[PDB]
């Protein structure tokens, strides 16, 4: 239960480039498998991608 | 004569909206609650969602 809620506190709250729906290849894939600082899809709109 | 579509709209938009997304993801650079106020879902959006 501990760990599931650490998971809810670290995975869930994770933002992204903010594709509205895009192609650009998943996202860079994801930026490179981390989604940490990447959003040049094309023109995406504002989305928090909660 | 030809006429250019809604699309130019589209993107003008879509680039509007992503004027900011290279340096200034926070959305509209500031806050504005005077009919929604903050949400209280699970210990009010711990870390800011990392920030």
């Amino acid at each position: 239960l501990m760990r599931n809620i650490m998971d809810n506190i670290y995975r869930t709250n994770q933002g992204r480039s903010v594709v509205l729906d895009g192609q650009v290849n998943l996202e860079d894939l994801l930026t490179n498998e981390a989604a940490g600082i990447v959003r040049v899809k094309s023109m995406n709109s504002i989305t928090p991608l909660e | 004569t030809p006429q250019l579509s809604g699309e130019v709209y589209g993107m003008l938009d879509r680039l509007e909206a992503d004027r900011g997304k290279r340096t200034g993801i926070t959305d509209r650079t500031r806050g504005l609650d005077q009919n929604t106020l903050h949400s209280n879902q699970a210990a009010m959006s711990v870390n800011q969602l990392m920030t």
